[PDB]
């Protein structure tokens, strides 16, 4: 999860105004990822591997 | 001996038949308006208010004319076109006086001038009162 941004909400306003205003907000984001594979291979013969 | 009363609530001429004067309301926290009639109407007379803005330029110049927004109350209607206005009806004679205001102040400066130029909107005089200084 990523909280990109809170956003705003309140406000200054006059007295007299009885209501109040809607704001902005916030962002929320969700995110992801993978993994990668790492491989190799390598061969020998066997009289040669034994005499060494 | 002196009672002075122009040190606590100054006055200033917003209207006076001929030309509108912006006046400052920056320093002060309250104020309202005063309407004085100096002869027989032919028909109501209506007022537009205007707020002015800093200008650009210099930090103590009014800027051009702005329309100032309504604000209805609790139990009540709001204007026709979201405005604020004031009308001054025909019963009025020449040796009373009205009182008004607005609920909100906007911008620093403030105005007031009629809908239209004619003989009848020259029979008015319009004035500002403080109620003081916070400076």
């Amino acid at each position: 999860m990523k909280i990109a941004d809170y956003g705003q909400l309140g406000e200054y306003t006059c007295d007299a105004k009885c209501d109040a205003e809607f704001g902005e907000p916030g962002n929320i984001r969700h995110l992801e990822g993978k993994t990668y594979d790492y491989r190799g291979v390598f061969c020998f013969n066997r009289k040669n591997l034994q005499e060494a | 001996m002196n009672f002075n009363v122009g040190v606590d609530f100054p006055s200033f001429i917003a209207w006076d038949g001929t030309t509108s004067f912006p006046v400052k309301i920056d320093g002060f926290n309250q104020f309202g308006f005063t309407f004085k009639v100096i002869e027989e109407l032919t028909a109501d007379v209506p007022f537009n208010i205007f707020y002015h803005e800093a200008s650009e330029a210099d930090p103590c110049v009014p800027g051009p004319a702005i329309r100032v927004p309504d604000v209805p109350f609790c139990d009540g209607v709001a204007t026709a076109d979201g405005l604020a206005t004031v009308v001054i009806p025909e019963a009025v004679a020449v040796d009373s006086f009205c009182a008004g205001s607005v609920p909100c102040f906007n911008g620093p400066w403030i105005s007031i001038a009629p809908v239209t130029v004619n003989a009848d909107s020259a029979k008015v005089q319009v004035t500002v009162t403080m109620k003081g200084a916070t400076r």
